[PDB]
């Protein structure tokens, strides 16, 4: 869809992955640090994408990435409850 | 084209090579009807006659002020500066990006207290025909008044420059529930750009380091004071404090410590905001013995 | 009176768990272009409340009516679907704690003969999992914001006050 909208909504994983990411410090671990770690390094192959100016596949491709944050997350609030 | 200030006025271009610019249609300010001549700049050259004068604004010639004229008589300037859109993105040559706390980031403020006053800098490396201009609101819908002194000069190492800014009805108790805008135009040559940071006090929030740091010996009593800066009264706006052997560190919300000069002597004393995460002050320091 | 040097501690403990409960982001992070008009229906202490020092010494009744009503929000809003729904958190978890904090606090504060309690304007919440947590993260540093407030009152009026 827009070109605006998918840059922000990078952002916001950008930042949603960075506050997960600190809050494990504050606290399997190895495995799940090592599950983030890959996501960004996508993250920075899709961005590479988006400076060169397929859109459906990113759309497609950031749900994807939202789904597994999600799940992370899960798995974190459950380990500190 | 629109007014950015009287008789001044920017021109939005998509800026690539050979790009056909915008045409634009200049009006002299003037009652009068009949033998106008226009010029550009310090050239006499006769660009156009008649109450209005249209040009195609494509690059920096064509920008700068335009005067129309009748018997020798200067009418009214009209100076066109040029806003630069580089792939749907404006340009941002005249900042420094200071990359923290994310991209982006061309202003950085602070503040010392919730007074309502804070300071906002940024960087250029250019030294060159420089004008910027400062304005801020709380809100954007329904601004509320914030005034601003002129951006000037703070520092060179890289220029750093800095503004003061005051919210006119500040409530220093209150939860804000509307940001600060920041919002700084800048100009060089014909070059325009212009730049915003948006943020709550609290957030920016920075207290100054603590006050009358003194020892007491006892068979080493630390003692020290809120900084005369800080928001008021102390038992309402209370700060929290890191002490620090040097890691040897506690933390405490009274103004003393007893610790242990075990190294060389070195005890330094921080201070944060004891309600609200913001930023540490810088250490206050004093040599042990 | 209002058992000011019990306040302190518990509005002093909310203020910790709000940070620790639960993730966190950027104070830039995570903004949009709808929040300007989106804040209007949350209440906040505003200018004029008597939560300030001044304020509170000619009658602390105004302030603290109101610091009532905004626990009474954030709590309706942490057992509210934006919470419990999908990605699900437990009762037992921090911020169940922390929901478990706020409603200590304000039960402190309603006095004897006085009703505060009033009802929500729940609205609806969204249905996608990622707009859920997006919004968690949005409300819980609102919350820091308020709950900073609450505390300097207590912490004010316990040392002024009783
Ligand atoms: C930072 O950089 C950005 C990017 O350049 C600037 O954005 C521009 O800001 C200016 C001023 O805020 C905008 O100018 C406005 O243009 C409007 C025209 O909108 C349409 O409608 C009219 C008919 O109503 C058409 O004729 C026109 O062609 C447009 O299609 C004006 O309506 C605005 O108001 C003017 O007129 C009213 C009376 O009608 C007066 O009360 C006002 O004072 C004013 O004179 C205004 O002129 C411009 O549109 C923005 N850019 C874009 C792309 O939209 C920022 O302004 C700049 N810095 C700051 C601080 O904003």
């Amino acid at each position: 869809m827009s070109i605006q909208e998918i840059q922000k909504e990078i952002a916001q994983i950008q930042a949603v992955i960075a506050g997960i990411q600190k809050y494990i410090y504050t606290m399997s671990i190895e495995e799940i640090q090592k599950q983030i770690a890959a996501i960004q390094c996508q993250i920075a192959a899709i961005q590479k994408q988006i400076y060169a100016m397929s859109i459906e596949e990113i759309q497609k491709q950031i749900a994807a990435i939202q789904e597994q944050i999600l799940a992370i997350y899960k798995q974190i609030m459950a380990m500190v409850t | 084209i629109w007014e950015l200030k009287k008789d001044v006025y920017v021109v939005e271009l998509d800026w690539y090579p050979d790009a056909p610019g915008e045409m634009v249609v200049l009006t002299c300010d003037t009652p009068e009807e009949d033998g106008i001549t226009w010029t550009l700049d310090q050239s006499s050259e006769v660009l156009g006659s008649g109450k209005t004068l249209t040009i195609q604004v494509k690059e920096f010639g064509d920008a700068g002020q335009y005067t129309c004229h009748k018997g020798g008589e200067v009418l009214s300037h009209s100076l066109l500066l040029l806003h630069k859109k580089e792939d749907g993105i404006w340009s941002t040559d005249i900042l420094k990006d200071q990359k923290e706390p994310k991209n982006k980031t061309f202003l950085r403020c602070e503040a010392k207290n919730y007074s309502g006053r804070f300071t906002c800098w940024w960087l250029t490396t250019i030294s060159t025909d420089l004008t910027f201009s400062v304005k801020s609101s709380r809100g954007s819908s329904d601004p509320q008044g914030v005034t601003c002194g002129a951006a000037t000069l703070s520092a060179e190492r890289e220029y750093e420059y800095s503004v003061e800014c005051q919210e006119d009805s500040a409530c220093p108790a209150a939860e804000e529930s509307l940001p600060i805008e920041v919002m700084v135009d800048a100009v060089h040559k014909l070059k325009y750009e212009n730049y915003t940071s948006s943020f709550f006090i609290r957030d920016i929030i920075k207290p100054d380091p603590p006050k009358n740091l003194q020892l007491k010996p006892l068979k080493v009593e630390v003692s020290w004071e809120y900084p005369d800066t800080w928001s008021t009264p102390h038992s309402y706006f209370s700060l929290t404090f890191c002490v620090q052997v040097q890691k040897d560190r506690v933390f405490t919300d009274k103004t003393s410590a007893t610790v242990i000069c075990r190294k060389n002597a070195s005890i330094s004393v921080r201070a944060q905001d004891r309600y609200y995460s913001s930023s540490w002050s810088e250490w206050a320091s004093v040599p042990c013995s | 009176s209002p058992a000011w040097t019990q306040c302190q501690q518990l509005s002093q403990k909310l203020c910790t768990l709000a940070w620790s409960a639960h993730p966190l982001v950027g104070h830039m992070d995570l903004r949009e272009e709808g929040d300007e008009e989106t804040t209007n229906d949350v209440p906040h202490i505003q200018c004029g409340d008597g939560c300030d020092p001044q304020g509170l010494r000619d009658n602390s009744q105004f302030c603290l009516q109101r610091i009532h009503q905004g626990l009474i929000f954030y709590e309706k809003l942490l057992g509210s679907d934006i919470f419990t729904g999908e990605p699900s958190l437990l009762p037992d978890s921090p911020v169940g704690q922390l929901h478990a904090s706020l409603l200590g606090l304000s039960q402190l504060l309603q006095p004897e003969g006085h009703h505060w309690e009033t009802q929500q304007i729940p609205s609806l919440s969204p249905s996608q999992p990622w707009q859920r947590l997006l919004l968690r993260f949005k409300i819980l540093r609102s919350l820091q914001a308020f709950v900073a407030v609450a505390a300097r009152v207590f912490a004010h009026g316990a040392a002024t006050l009783s």
